[PDB]
């Protein structure tokens, strides 16, 4: 639903379009998964008039495609989001974020006695859904937390 | 004489409603019309066998605001083998020969009561005896509740945090149970619950209480919101952070708070009350601290001064 | 060269347009000056070409205007950005960042014994220029550093 | 060829009932037919960044008994790799170029596991990582249990004390939940109950368990009685003395116990086991300690030898 | 009101020539005609978060010489893990509710400035904030220079010793740069040179300075000879003694010294000024110490007393 | 027969380019064809009167790897031979009747050398004596340098950090000034420059050297980049943070370096080498540490064996 009320409209020919980001989640994904660290051309729409009702963020990254696992990384902040693998101006593929195995470096261990804090390691949480409760287990201290708790960084 | 004259202030349970009101009316009076030479030529010992600088600094300031000289010691130091030393009994008897009253904080429960068995006619004021009592903390708390709220009965008091080891919530609830029609809300985690024995007291005097999993349940109803430091050492750093988030107060949780609602906190705060909460008018914990200056002068004045002519 | 026909960057009724942001700063400004913390339409293009004057970033912020200060606050990252306020689809005014007097809430004092490393205080720095650099005196530290070092990483 | 050859030992959950039995078997072989020159010319490091005299000695003796040399340290109160400035990563990066294996104890959870990413070829063994793992303790306990009861299956196992913070009881439960038909009795103070996640995990396996006020309660149903010291610092000395009447064990409690039943304790004990228990046939905590040597030799042998010839 | 009334004294750079003269004229007046009940019924906190007994003893004596009560703490003690405690912000807000002004020394630079963000309308006086400022040291120094020399402009001031880390020489030079026609001689070792940034200040205001390898070069020209402790920890014990001898003052080096010449030294001295120098009339460092009693009363009086009627 | 047989190792200056090469050679032999029973039945003492965990372990492993037994202690915070009352002379007088060799670290310079006068037959090896010698560190560094570059002659060697107090860089320079054609680049803060005497000695030999603001400056001219940790305590945290932007090394700096170039560091590192350097082919500080075992075995073998058969 390419923001088309007028003209001069946002498109792109090759690359990835990540649509249907919940409002205000957009920035965080640019931050967290460091998507801007590229010499490539990016276009971003924040607080856009969402498909039906409300606002949604959107990101378009020229001649840059991402992995099923990249896509999946997003399932914790934008599970509804959809990733588009457009080429030659056409949407040849539509993926949706599905819960990953593990979530590496983006999460912080709520345990302050975990060794991960002090050291040059990447965080790693094992992902396990407790029927809508989704539990994240830390690779080092092995303690387990609800994702609500671990998402306070 | 006033009823408190020459009395030892050891526990909140030894004070009556009346005793409570008297102390508070006085504090009120001294807060408004100070008496800086009232305790002139009196010397008071500040014996902090256990360090506690806010408590001490508060007490001592009160002493000087009333005109008294202070001598004493903050202790922690080379007593690690002070057990091969003299008794507390002997320490009191010596000191009771020098000073006009004794303020003391001490590591063991019952310490202040023992003191009173040996101070002769020197009054003993408890600034803290281990996990037992801290009567002047409770008194600055009541004073602050009454001065902001307007009364001590018919209140909706919510007590939050570590309710199991929180000695001043236990004390405050015991005090408030002496007044009428109060309604208690306890919002603690299950490992740090209001001990049984308190609940039993309340049930017996037929006082209404309730447990809530969160603040927001009762926010619209509460007059006084009393927070407590969750001691983390008391926990598992994991277990801590797993529930921490549930009993932390942020400015945005008060939007529905009544106009009269006050947030109290006895002691040093950390993450339990966010800094943004400070910029609101419900924030009254610093004010509550300055009120210990009048709760404490009230005590000193009453105990050492046969007749008070405020 | 904010001319670029081809299916990109649109005009807006009102708001503010920050052009000629040097590349990899656009995100720095987003981040540092908390500009996504708003529910107004935001358009960001990153690494668009300034014709050939490298690759520039560009930020369009609907129904939103700034102060001279807020604009001066950008002088350190984008000393050569241009800020176009817009009302009714036309640019009723331009601006360049002018290096300010003091600098609040975004920097960090290099000095590790500065008390503004523990406590509820926003940092403030006095700014003053030298031959080949700008010095920054910490409010608390009272110590002064080349902006280059205060720009620790 | 042996499944554990040049493997790291960090957490009990990374061991199978197969790997477990393997260890216990070798352990039993080494107990009978010693190999005092098995690990000749190998150099092991004993890195107690946290001191634990009991564990430390166990290991080093185990080490020497197979003929390895030992380098290491104990208690890093301010030792430059732990606590000055150096990362653990760099420490391990460095010591991994000196030795053939590493045994470490550390105050932070996950510390042994981190090591593992910087130790290259060199296996690292966990001798405790904060509140998390202590595999060697558990292998010690299983071996004993099975040496005295003849099986690790279908047992009536009672655990007592601090099931909430007893890192040993958690692990023991996990390990024993890998065998079939075991039935657990959890006697403990409510302030210290077995964590839910443990109870949960038990149930998604279908292992019979239940909770009990006191030990007399199940005394005659149990094969193994596993005591853990109650951390008194973990509670109020008033609060603590109230409950501990239902959790210390005395020989008189033993009058009705099975002849096969044995009392275990990871040690050190304070007053949870009276000394009069020490002379009954059930007392098996010093033997338990003794088996720590074989459990530990078994592990060192397995990890540093491609195959066992015993 | 006086211009200093209700002001925070945090840095020397925030004071003007005028401010400086005012403080000094006052100190002069109080030194000659004392006012021992001027600060009657006022209570001042002496918060030495960092111990410094000479500074403290001086401040407190001033407090009492003006009639004020003192409460406070000298600290060093069990703060080693006081970081898991409350903020400095919260400590100030509590205390600002009790006392009439706050004197404080603290380990971190900027500490006193932060304090002033939270003390409300309670004035904050810096007794030392890490390596940054110590304004009342500079003020007793000026007072002493002006009282012995007769002026603060047109002086030959020689500063000797560790000029790199010497916080009060940096401060004194900054103060003296506010007056006219002063001439600076720096006689430091090359490793402990007057930092660039100071020299640049001077060059900009077009003030004359010079570097000398020794005292004797400039002895005949100097009015005020300001010595500084060479911190040896700041050096190599070898490097120390290699040059030590060059910047040590002995009685016999003054023979050619002008009649008005005074030797100043802020702080504890060691080997930098020999004891024989004490028996001469140029020795003025103890006198300089007694002058902090009037520099400091001047501050307290001015800040807390709207109008002074000396 | 070997030139070093039963010789003491105290200072690098007492070693010839001949003795040096001898050590490096044996070292290389032992690295390839181990002699795990070379020093059987010998007992060595490891006398760390100053603790140094990294050095200590290196040595003891070296010790065990050649099959010697080890007796010793670490950190004499108040151990009766160092710090109670006993002289070092008497300590050595005594321990020299127990062991076949002594390795000691000591806080005072010249301490190893003193020992030498009381140790009789028994060789003593210096593992550090205050700020003075650390021969084993240097032999470690040379061996590495030569193992990675193939020569100790004609090198473009850059040294960075604290060249003023880096006891290691001084020694390294001395040692390498015994070979021909080496060219040094000294990058450091002026507050930390290479001492003059070193610069002097270089010049009475005619060795090309120069000083450099930063490492990018010479990045592509150097074979070896030898980093030393900058002691921040050795300067003002403001002062320190100002310079350290020009002396930390990151992989990005490495883009232009020779393929042969290697980065060395005596360890421990804090933030002078970013972790991203750790994964480049140039990073050679953990291998450097690793070679400390062979450099040290070589020495122990040489000193305690009349001749080598390798
Ligand atoms: N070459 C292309 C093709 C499409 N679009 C974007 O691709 C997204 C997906 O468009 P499309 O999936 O083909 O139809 P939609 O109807 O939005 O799919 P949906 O249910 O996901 O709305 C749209 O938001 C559109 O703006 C683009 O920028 N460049
Ligand atoms: N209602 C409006 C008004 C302006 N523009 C943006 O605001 C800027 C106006 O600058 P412009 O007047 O077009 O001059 P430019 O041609 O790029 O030249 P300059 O580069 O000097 O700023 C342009 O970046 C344009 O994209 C817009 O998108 N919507
Ligand atoms: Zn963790």
């Amino acid at each position: 639903m390419t923001h088309d009320n007028k003209l001069q409209v946002e498109a792109i020919k090759r690359g990835t379009v990540i649509d249907h980001i919940p409002a205000q989640i957009g920035f965080k994904l640019l931050s967290l998964f460091k998507l801007t660290e590229t010499d490539q051309r990016i276009t971003i729409g924040l607080n856009l008039p969402s498909g039906e009702m409300g606002r949604k963020d959107l990101i378009k990254i020229e001649n840059t495609f991402l992995s099923e696992d990249q896509v999946d990384q997003l399932a914790l902040y934008a599970p509804q989001a959809t990733v588009n693998r457009i080429d030659n101006y056409e949407v040849v593929g539509k993926s949706r974020p599905s819960l990953p195995e593990r979530i590496d470096n983006v999460l912080v261990c709520p345990n302050s006695n975990c060794i991960s804090h002090a050291e040059p390691v990447s965080s790693s949480f094992a992902v396990r859904k407790r029927a809508n409760d989704i539990a994240l287990k830390c690779k080092y201290c092995e303690k387990e937390f609800s994702h609500n708790v671990v998402l306070a960084n | 004489a006033n009823p408190l004259y020459q009395k030892h202030i050891i526990s909140i349970n030894d004070l009556s409603r009346d005793d409570l009101n008297l102390v508070l009316a006085t504090a009120a009076k001294l807060k408004a019309n100070p008496q800086p030479e009232l305790l002139k030529h009196k010397v008071i010992a500040s014996c902090f066998f256990a360090a506690s600088t806010r408590t001490r600094l508060s007490f001592e300031t009160s002493m000087h605001r009333l005109g008294a000289s202070v001598v004493g010691f903050s202790d922690s130091a080379n007593t690690s083998l002070g057990k091969k030393g003299e008794t507390l009994a002997d320490t009191i008897s010596v000191i009771s020969t020098y000073v006009d009253a004794i303020v003391m904080r001490h590591p063991q429960e019952g310490a202040a009561r023992l003191a009173t068995e040996f101070s002769g006619n020197v009054p003993v004021l408890n600034a803290g005896d281990g996990s037992n009592q801290h009567p002047t903390q409770t008194l600055l708390d009541l004073f602050t509740i009454q001065e902001t709220q307007g009364r001590l009965d018919n209140l909706h008091v919510a007590m939050v945090g570590d309710l199991k080891y929180g000695r001043t919530v236990h004390s405050l609830t015991q005090a408030l149970a002496k007044f009428d029609g109060n309604r208690f809300y306890f919002i603690a985690p299950d490992a740090l619950a209001m001990p049984q024995y308190i609940l039993d007291m309340l049930d017996e005097k037929g006082i209404a209480w309730s447990l809530h999993s969160s603040i927001e349940e009762v926010m619209a109803e509460v007059d006084i919101l009393y927070m407590t430091r969750v001691q983390k050492e008391r926990l598992d750093p994991s277990e801590y952070a797993n529930v921490k988030a549930q009993f932390v107060l942020r400015a945005s949780d008060l939007h529905n708070a009544k106009a009269n609602m006050k947030v109290l906190h006895p002691l040093p705060r950390v993450d339990e009350i966010a800094t943004d909460v400070d910029k609101t008018p419900h924030a009254w914990y610093f004010q509550q601290a300055g009120n210990g200056i009048f709760a404490r002068q009230a005590l000193l004045a009453l105990v050492l001064n046969r007749d008070l002519v405020l």
